[PDB]
């Protein structure tokens, strides 16, 4: 239980320690843009990335000492929830435009070029600009990330000791509330400040979850048009949600 | 045992 008795410091560095890389796609300037080369970037670049989350996910306090089943769980409900506040994280910075990697930036006409993405796209530049009003800090990020992980999946365990072991998730959601709010006071606001800010960040992630169910539906929709050949991980993740 | 996800959750 050594993740339950961690200080809000100790808690942060964790987080920050356990930070993936940011990677490259595989883009080549040199090669026209088309509906199946967008997907292929996008889906590359995804499925290599989901070989980092799972090893970020190993390293969130509290996570390995759930049971294997749960954590497969918890990741096949948050994976997309997860790169999509990471590709909204990364992007902050370039408004109108997404960074799915330093050498794909992409603005909302480039995603035109695949059926019924620009909706997607939309909402995804949507919440980067949300997120540059509200200063979003770094340090909020590793928290809302990992709040993610072990939220989204929470409720819909299928059952034991069931209960008991899901006893222990919501001690560490409490523990990385107790964190944003050590953050928040120590960058100076007031308690009724801390309370209000802390309420904006968890109301993102209900855009995040939103988003996130259009964009596993869209996926869905390219898998059966056959667009784009997908990898064998992003294809269990995918049908883990048992869509159509 | 069977799912990917699950092997290199198991590393
Ligand atoms: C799933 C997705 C391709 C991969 C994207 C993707 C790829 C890498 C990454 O780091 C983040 C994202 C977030 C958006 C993802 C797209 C949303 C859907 O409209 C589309 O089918
Ligand atoms: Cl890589
Ligand atoms: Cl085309
Ligand atoms: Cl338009
Ligand atoms: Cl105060």
């Amino acid at each position: 239980s050594l993740a339950l008795s961690l200080t809000a410091d100790q808690m942060v560095s964790a987080l920050l320690d356990a930070e993936p890389p940011i990677l490259y796609s595989e883009y080549d300037p040199t090669r026209p843009f088309s509906e199946a080369s967008m997907m292929g970037l996008l889906t590359n670049l995804a499925d290599r990335e989901l070989v980092h989350m799972i090893n970020w996910a190993k390293r969130v306090p509290g996570f390995v000492d759930l049971t294997l089943h749960d954590q497969v769980h918890l990741l096949e409900c948050a994976w997309l929830e997860i790169l999509m506040i990471g590709l909204v994280w990364r992007s902050m910075e370039h408004p109108g435009k997404l960074l799915f990697a330093p050498n794909l930036l992409l603005d909302r006409n480039q995603g035109k070029c695949v059926e019924g993405m620009v909706e997607i796209f939309d909402m995804l530049l949507a919440t980067s600009s949300r997120f540059r009003m509200m200063n979003l800090q770094g340090e909020e990020f590793v928290c809302l990330k990992s709040i993610i992980l072990l939220n989204s999946g929470v409720y819909t365990f299928l059952s034991l000791k069931s209960l008991e072991e899901k006893d222990h998730i919501h001690r560490v959601l409490d523990k990385i509330t107790d964190t944003l709010i050590h953050l928040m006071a120590k960058a100076g606001l007031t308690l009724q400040q801390q309370h209000q800010r802390l309420a904006q960040l968890l109301l993102i992630l209900s855009h995040i979850r939103h988003m996130s169910n259009k964009g596993m539906e869209h996926l869905y929709s390219m898998k059966c048009k056959n667009v784009v050949p997908l990898s064998d991980l992003l294809l269990e993740m995918l049908d883990a949600h048992r869509l159509h | 045992k069977h799912k990917i996800l699950h092997r290199l959750l198991q590393d």
